[PDB]
C-alpha cells in the first residue's frame, strides 16, 4: 500500500506542470492530497527520502528564485498564487517536525525539515524572498493552508500580498530556525541590507 | 369468496402456530395447496385482462405473505524564569505555568508576576523542564419460479402499472389535456378568528390613494400583501405581510404549519422584528435563491429589504425606477436564478437592474412599440440566456433575447418580436387579441407557458426556447357552478408552488377568487377555493411546501382575508403527488452514503448578576458587590440551592467561560455541585479555591447575553449555601404487497444463478421504490465471492452495453453501480479487480457524461432531473473505488477531479482521498 | 435565634416563624414563612402571583448580609408590588415605579414601611409613588 500511493504521488507531480493556470483555490484539495501522501514519505528509507527530495526539486522548479521578475512576483498573477501554494506546502512539511508523541517519527520529520531547509538554501531562495520584500516594502510607500481555510472560511485569497510577505515571513524563518537545529547545513547570512 | 378469505387465513396460520409448537405439517401442505390453487385461478388469462383494464389477486398476495413468513420461520516558564495556575491535587495554592499544568500535571485539578514551582522542585517532578422445511425445499420453491415465471408478462405489466420522468414531461407536451373540477386538491384544515391582523384592510384615500383605487378597480394594478421569505438552500420559513399603517410584520411558520395536525389550537405566528417602509406598500416580492432579500414596491417607490436571522431589517436598499410622467411601479420581479437581478414593471417600460453592480442604472431598459405591459414573465433557454416575455394590453405577447445588444448601455431597447399564437378563441379585434391580453407566465419545471386574456381565455403552451416558437397550445375553461356565469373569468397571479411540480395558482382578475391547478400529462385538474362565510372576501394567498412533524413535505396554502383571519389549506396528497411519486421522483440511494482558555479571554464588566433567590435578599448592586469583593459573599438559605441570573450588558461580548470561588468562608456551605447548560459539575473541594469552567463554541452562542447558572445545596446541616466570588470571562397498493410476499418468499427459499439472474431481471423491471427493496431483501468467502461475481459482472455489462449503444449510463442506474463498486472496494477489493477485470475509466467517463448534462439551476431545472443527483457522494464513491484498485490513468482521473472547476467534486474528492490514507 | 415575633404564618399557622419572612403586598396582613412561600401556599385570599417582601431577622441578616457592613435589620432588597420586580433600592424602586406603573391606581402595601423596622407594616397606599416620595425617598 505505501509503494502504490508513493507511485500515485511520483505521478501526480508528474502530471504536476499542468497545474498553472488552474487556480489555487480549485488545486487547495491537489496540493492537500500530495501533503497527505507526504504524511507517510516518512521514516529512515532513503527510497522514501529521495522521492521527497524529487518533490522539493518540482516545487524548487516551479518557485521563481531564479527568475528576476520581482515586479510580477509584487502583481498577484497565477504563478504568484502558485508559488504561495508551494510555501505553504512546505510549511506544513516542516510543521510537523516537533517531537510530540513521535515513535522514531521526529527522527524522519527532522531529515525531511533540514532537507527541504537545504534545498530551499542551494536555490538561493532567501535571496528571492528578500527581493519581493524589497518590493512589497516600494509598494507599501506607493499606497501611503487548512489553517488560512479556518481563519478565513470564504476560501478567497483576499489580501494576496499580506499572504505572500506572512509566508515569507515563514520559510525563511523556517529555513534559519532548521539550519540552527541541524549544524550540517548552515544558516542564511544576513548583511546590514538585509 | 375474497372477503372474509385472509382473516380465515389468518386463523389458519394461529393453529399452524399451534401445531408449529407441537404437531406434524399442520398447515404446511394445506397453504402449499392453497397457493396452488390461487395460481390456478390467477392463470385465467381473462382475469389477468380484467386486472390489467381483483379479490383473487389480494388471496394470492395474502398466501404468498404467509408462505414467506413459513420459510423465514423455517518548556516550562521555569526553564525560562505569566499564566500560572494552582494544582489542587498536588496541594500547590505556590503554583504551576500554563505549560507544566498540562504536563506534569495534567489530569489533575486545576484553577487558572509569578516563577513555576513544579519546575522549582528540582525532585524531577516536572516534565516539562423441519420436516416443513424439507417439503418447502422439495419442489414448492421450483413451483413458484415456475409460477412467477408463466405470470412474468402479468407481473410486468403490474410493475408497470428519470427516463420515466422525461417521458411523463413528453406526454404533458404532446398529449391534449382533459379540464376537471374538483374540490380535492386543498382541504380546509385550520383557521384563526376574525382580527388576527388588524389592519391588512388597506383603506386608500386621498389623492394618491384615489389614484390606487381607481388602478385595483380597472385591474391594472392588484395588491399583494402576503409574501412567504423560505429559499430553498436556506431554512427560515417566514411569512412577511404588509399593513395599512405600511408596515411590513415578519412572522415565524414554523410553528403554525407544524400544528397543522391541531384538533382545537389557535393559530400560532411568532411576530419578528417589523420592516420599515416609508409608502403604501402595494407588493411584497421575496427572492427565491435567497430567503432574506424582500422587494417592497410602492407607486413609484421599490425598496429592497434584508433581514437578519431574527427577522430584523439588516440592510435597506433604495431603487430608482425612473417613472414616466403619470407612470407607476406594477411590480417587481427577482430575474429566475438570481439574487441581484431584479425586474422593475411598469405600463411603458420594463427596467432589470443588476443590485451588486448598480442600483442607479438598469443593465436593461426594454420598451414596447405600442399599447401597454400588462404582465412580464422571464424564460430561460437551452443555451441559459434570459428571454424576456412581455404580455401586451393589446393581446400581444412580445419576446426579447437579453443580450449586449439588447442592453440599456445605448438606451432604451424596443422590443418588436412578437410571439405568434393561433386559436379559434384568438381572434385579434379592434388590435385586440381576446379583448386584449391579461397575465403570462413560464413554468420552469413544466416547461410550459401560461397565459390569459380579457374574454377569459386561458392558455397554456409548449414553447421552443431556441426559436420561441408555440410547439402545442392547450385551452384552460373554467365552468363556473354558478348558474348564470356563462362567461369565463379572467386569471392571473399565476404562479407555482415552489418544490411541488404540476401544482399551479392563479386568482380570477375580476372575481379575486384563488384557483389552484393540478397538472397532469393529460388532465387539468382545477380547484375553485371559496369562502365559508363568502364575507371574509380573500385579499392574498400564499401557498408553501414544508417539511412536517412526519418529515413529510406537505404543501400547505394559506389565506388571508379581509376581516384579518387566516385560513390554513392543505394539499390533497393523493390528488396533487403525481410528479411526487418515487416513480418520476429521482429516489437515489446516494442520498443515503451521504486549560489555557482562559488565558484568551477577558472578565466581563458590567454582567448583570441578579438571580432571582438573591434579589428578594440583596439588591442588584449588592449582588454583584459581594461578588466581586473579597470577603463578601452571597448567601441562600433555599433548600436544593438557588439560581442566579447572569445578564450580559455588553453587545459586544460573548461570553465564553466562567470562574466560581466558593469554600472561602466554609467548606460545609460550598454548593455541591453546579449546573450550567444543563451540565453538571461537581464541587469536589477541601479548601477555598477556584472552579474553572469553558463554555463551548455552542454554549457561547447560548451565554451571549443571558447565562443561568444553578447552585446546588450545600451540605450545611443549617442549609445554608455560600458563593464566594463569580468572574464572567469572555471575548468579543396491491401490488406492492404482491411482490413483497414473492420476494420474500424466494429469499427464505434460498436461504443459484438463475437466482440471480431472476432477480436481475426483477432489477431490471420497473418499480417505485417498491420491488426495488424487495430484490434488496432477496438478494440479502464462498458466499461474498458469488455474491461480488454477480453484482460486479452486471455492473460490466450495464457500462458496457451503454458504451455500445453510446447511450448515457441512467444516472440512477449508475449511482446504483457506483454504490455496489464502492462496498466492495472496501469490503473486498481484490474481489472489485479480479471480477471487473477499463472499468474504473469507464466509471470515470460515464461520470463526466452525466456531470456534463446536470442542471445549471435547480429552479430552471424541468420536472425530469438530468446529472447526478449527488456528485459530492458520487465523487467521494469513485475516490473509494479507484483507491481500492490502487492497493491491489488513475491518477491522471485524480487529478482531473480535484482540478474540477465545480469545487465541491474536488472538495468531496479532497475529503474521500483523506479518509483513504486515514 | 431571632424570630419573626408575632408573625403568624397564614398558610401552616406557625407563628413567631424564624427563616425569611414573607409579607403579601396585595393582601392585608397576609404572611408566609420560608417552607409554604417555596412551595407556592395559596389561600382564598392569597395567590402565587402576587407580590411578596422578604423580610429577614437580625440573624439572618447578619448571615445574608454577611461580610458587609449595614444598618441592624436594614432592608435594602425592596419588591415592586405592581408587578413583583426584586432587588429594588428606596430610590432605585421610586424610579421604576413612575416609570413603569405611574398610571396604576391599584392599593397597595408599601415595601419599604413593611420591611423597615418601625414603619406601618400593613400600611396601605391605592399610589405607591406616593410613599416613594413623602414617606419613604
Ligand atoms: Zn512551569
Ligand atoms: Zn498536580
Ligand atoms: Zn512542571
Ligand atoms: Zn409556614
Ligand atoms: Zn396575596
Ligand atoms: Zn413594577
Ligand atoms: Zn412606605
Amino acid at each position: 500500500l505505501h509503494m502504490v500511493r508513493l507511485m500515485l504521488l511520483e505521478r501526480l507531480l508528474q502530471t504536476l506542470p499542468q497545474l498553472r493556470n488552474v487556480g489555487g483555490v480549485r488545486a487547495i484539495p491537489y496540493m492537500q492530497v500530495i501533503l497527505m501522501l507526504t504524511t507517510d514519505l516518512d521514516g529512515e528509507d532513503e527510497k522514501d527520502k529521495g522521492a521527497l527530495d524529487n518533490l522539493l526539486s518540482q516545487l524548487i522548479a516551479e518557485l521563481g528564485m531564479d527568475k528576476k521578475d520581482v515586479s510580477k512576483k509584487n502583481e498577484r498573477s497565477a504563478l504568484n498564487e502558485v508559488h504561495l501554494v508551494v510555501m505553504r506546502l512546505l510549511s506544513v512539511f516542516m510543521s510537523r517536525t516537533k517531537s510530540g508523541s513521535k515513535s522514531s517519527i521526529c527522527e524522519s520529520s527532522s531529515l525531511i525539515s533540514s532537507a527541504t531547509a537545504a534545498a530551499l538554501l542551494s536555490s538561493g531562495a532567501v535571496d528571492y524572498c528578500l527581493h519581493v520584500l524589497k518590493s512589497l516594502l516600494e509598494y507599501w510607500k506607493s499606497q501611503q493552508l487548512r489553517q488560512y481555510v479556518k481563519g478565513h472560511a470564504a476560501d478567497v485569497f483576499e489580501a494576496y500580498t499580506q499572504l505572500l510577505t506572512e509566508m515569507v515571513l515563514r520559510l525563511p524563518y523556517q529555513i534559519k530556525k532548521i539550519t540552527d537545529t541541524n549544524s550540517r547545513i548552515p544558516p542564511p547570512v544576513f548583511d546590514h541590507s538585509w | 369468496d375474497g372477503t372474509g378469505f385472509p382473516e380465515l387465513m389468518v386463523v389458519m396460520a394461529t393453529l399452524a402456530s399451534a401445531g408449529q409448537g407441537a404437531g406434524h405439517l399442520q398447515l404446511h401442505n394445506a397453504a402449499v395447496d392453497w397457493l396452488s390453487r390461487c395460481k390456478k385461478y390467477l392463470s385465467q388469462k381473462n382475469v389477468v385482462e380484467k386486472l390489467n383494464a381483483v379479490m383473487i389477486l389480494e388471496c394470492t398476495c395474502h398466501i404468498m405473505s404467509y408462505l414467506a413468513d413459513v420459510t423465514n420461520a423455517l518548556l516550562c516558564t521555569f526553564t525560562i524564569t505569566q499564566h500560572w495556575y494552582h494544582c489542587h491535587t498536588c496541594k500547590m495554592v505556590v503554583g504551576v505555568c500554563t505549560v507544566c499544568a498540562k504536563v506534569c500535571h495534567k489530569d489533575h485539578e486545576i484553577s487558572y508576576s509569578f516563577f513555576c514551582d513544579c519546575g522549582a522542585k528540582e525532585d524531577g517532578s516536572c516534565l516539562a523542564l423441519e420436516e416443513l422445511q424439507n417439503q418447502a425445499n422439495f419442489s414448492f420453491a421450483p413451483l413458484v419460479l415456475d409460477m412467477l415465471n408463466f405470470l412474468m408478462d402479468a407481473i410486468q405489466t403490474n410493475f408497470q402499472q428519470s427516463s420515466r420522468a422525461q417521458q411523463a414531461l413528453s406526454e404533458l407536451h404532446t398529449v391534449e389535456k382533459a379540464v376537471e373540477m374538483t374540490d380535492q386538491l386543498m382541504v380546509p384544515t385550520l383557521g384563526s378568528q376574525e382580527g388576527a391582523f388588524e389592519n391588512v384592510r388597506m383603506n386608500y384615500s386621498g389623492d394618491q390613494g384615489q389614484t390606487i383605487r381607481q388602478l385595483i378597480s380597472a385591474h391594472v394594478l392588484r395588491r399583494v400583501a402576503m409574501c412567504v421569505l423560505s429559499s430553498p438552500h436556506g431554512r427560515r420559513q417566514h411569512l412577511a405581510v404588509s399593513h395599512e399603517k405600511g408596515k411590513i410584520t415578519v412572522l415565524q411558520l414554523s410553528a403554525l404549519l407544524k400544528q397543522a395536525d391541531s384538533s382545537k389550537r389557535k393559530l400560532t405566528l411568532t411576530r419578528l422584528a417589523s420592516a420599515p417602509v416609508p409608502f403604501t406598500v402595494l407588493s411584497l416580492t421575496g427572492n427565491p435563491c435567497k430567503e432574506d432579500y424582500l422587494a417592497v414596491c410602492g407607486l413609484k417607490d421599490c425598496h429592497v429589504l434584508t433581514f437578519s436571522s431574527s427577522g430584523s431589517v439588516s440592510d435597506h436598499l433604495v431603487l430608482h425606477p425612473q417613472l414616466a410622467t403619470g407612470n407607476f411601479i406594477i411590480k417587481a420581479v427577482w430575474l429566475p436564478g438570481s439574487q441581484t437581478e431584479l425586474a422593475i414593471v411598469t405600463a411603458d417600460f420594463v427596467k432589470i437592474y443588476d443590485l451588486c453592480v448598480d442600483a442607479l442604472s438598469p443593465t436593461f431598459y426594454f420598451l414596447l412599440p405600442s399599447s401597454k405591459i400588462r404582465d412580464v414573465t422571464f424564460l430561460f433557454n437551452e443555451e441559459g440566456k434570459n428571454i424576456i416575455v412581455i404580455m401586451s394590453s393589446a393581446g400581444y405577447i412580445y419576446t426579447q433575447l437579453m443580450e449586449e445588444a439588447s442592453s440599456a448601455q445605448q438606451g432604451p431597447f424596443y422590443v418588436t418580436n412578437v410571439l405568434e399564437i393561433n386559436h379559434e378563441d384568438l381572434k385579434d379585434s379592434n388590435s385586440q387579441v381576446a379583448g386584449g391580453g391579461v397575465s403570462v407566465y413560464y413554468s420552469h419545471v413544466l416547461q410550459m407557458l401560461f397565459f390569459s386574456y380579457c374574454q377569459g381565455k386561458s392558455f397554456a403552451a409548449t414553447i421552443s426556447r431556441t426559436t420561441l416558437e408555440v410547439l402545442q397550445l392547450f385551452p384552460i375553461n373554467i365552468k363556473s357552478s354558478n348558474g348564470g356565469s356563462k362567461t369565463s373569468p379572467a386569471l392571473c397571479q399565476w404562479s407555482e408552488v415552489m418544490n411541488h411540480p404540476g401544482l399551479v395558482c392563479c386568482v380570477q382578475q375580476t372575481t379575486g377568487v384563488p384557483l389552484v391547478v393540478m397538472v397532469k400529462p393529460d388532465t387539468f385538474l382545477i380547484q375553485e377555493i371559496k369562502t365559508l362565510p363568502a364575507k371574509a372576501k380573500i385579499q392574498d394567498m400564499v401557498a408553501i411546501r414544508h417539511t412536517a412533524c412526519n418529515e413529510q413535505q406537505r404543501t400547505t396554502m394559506i389565506l388571508l382575508c379581509e376581516d384579518g383571519s387566516l385560513r390554513i389549506y392543505m394539499a390533497n396528497v393523493e390528488n396533487t403527488s403525481y410528479w411526487l411519486q418515487p416513480s418520476l421522483q429521482p429516489s437515489s440511494v446516494i442520498s443515503i452514503m451521504k486549560i489555557d482558555f482562559f488565558e484568551h479571554n477577558q472578565q466581563l464588566t458590567d454582567v448583570e448578576f441578579g438571580g432571582n433567590d438573591l434579589l428578594q435578599v440583596y439588591n442588584a448592586q449588592q449582588i454583584k458587590h459581594r461578588l466581586n469583593s473579597t470577603g463578601m459573599y452571597v448567601a441562600n438559605t433555599k433548600p436544593g440551592g438557588f439560581t442566579i441570573e447572569i445578564s450580559n450588558n455588553n453587545s459586544t461580548m460573548v461570553m465564553t467561560g466562567m470562574r466560581i470561588q466558593i469554600g472561602t468562608q466554609a467548606i460545609e456551605r460550598a454548593p455541591s455541585y453546579i449546573e450550567i447548560f444543563g451540565r453538571t459539575m461537581q464541587l469536589n473541594l477541601s479548601r477555598s479555591r477556584w472552579f474553572d469552567f469553558p463554555f463551548t463554541r455552542e454554549e457561547a452562542l447560548q451565554a451571549d447575553k443571558k447565562l443561568n447558572l444553578f447552585i446546588g445545596a450545600s451540605v450545611d446541616p443549617a442549609g445554608v449555601t455560600m458563593i464566594d466570588a463569580v468572574k464572567i470571562y469572555g471575548k468579543t397498493t396491491v401490488l406492492e404487497r404482491l411482490v413483497v410476499s414473492s420476494l420474500e418468499a424466494l429469499e427464505s427459499c434460498f436461504a443459484k444463478n438463475a437466482a440471480q439472474e431472476l432477480a436481475t431481471l426483477l432489477l431490471s423491471l420497473p418499480a417505485p421504490a417498491s420491488v426495488q427493496q424487495q430484490s434488496k431483501s432477496l438478494l440479502a468467502s464462498a458466499y461474498h465471492s458469488h455474491k461480488d461475481q454477480a453484482l460486479l459482472s452486471k455492473a460490466v455489462q450495464c457500462l458496457n452495453t451503454s458504451s455500445k449503444e453510446g447511450k448515457d449510463l441512467d444516472p440512477e442506474v449508475f449511482q446504483r453501480l457506483v454504490i455496489t463498486a464502492r462496498s466492495i472496494a472496501i469490503m473486498r477489493p481484490n474481489n472489485l479487480v479480479h471480477f471487473t477485470e477499463s472499468f474504473i475509466t469507464q466509471l470515470v467517463n460515464h461520470f463526466w457524461k452525466l456531470h456534463a448534462s446536470k442542471p445549471k439551476n435547480a429552479f430552471l431545472a424541468p420536472a425530469c432531473l438530468p446529472g447526478l443527483t449527488h456528485i459530492e457522494a458520487t465523487v467521494n464513491a469513485l475516490v473509494d473505488i479507484i483507491h481500492g484498485y490502487c492497493t491491489c490513468t488513475a491518477s491522471k482521473i485524480y487529478m482531473q477531479m480535484l482540478l474540477c472547476p465545480d469545487p465541491a467534486v474536488s472538495f468531496s474528492c479532497k475529503q474521500a482521498l483523506i479518509r483513504v490514507l486515514r | 435565634m431571632s424570630r419573626h415575633e408575632g408573625v403568624s404564618c397564614d398558610a401552616c399557622l406557625k407563628g413567631n416563624f424564624r427563616g425569611r419572612r414573607y409579607k403579601c403586598l396585595i393582601c392585608y396582613d397576609y404572611d408566609l414563612c420560608a417552607s409554604c412561600y417555596e412551595s407556592g401556599a395559596t389561600t382564598t385570599r392569597h395567590t402565587t402571583d402576587h407580590p411578596m417582601q422578604c423580610i429577614l431577622t437580625r440573624v439572618d441578616f447578619d448571615l445574608y448580609y454577611g461580610g458587609e457592613a449595614f444598618s441592624v435589620e436594614q432592608p435594602q432588597s425592596f419588591t415592586c408590588p405592581y408587578c413583583g420586580k426584586m432587588g429594588y433600592t428606596e430610590t432605585s424602586l421610586q424610579e421604576h415605579v413612575t416609570s413603569e406603573h405611574a398610571e396604576t391606581s391599584t392599593e397597595v402595601i408599601c415595601p419599604i414601611c413593611a420591611a423597615l423596622p418601625g414603619g406601618d407594616p400593613n400600611h396601605v397606599t391605592d399610589d405607591f409613588a406616593a410613599h416613594l416620595t413623602l414617606e419613604h425617598r
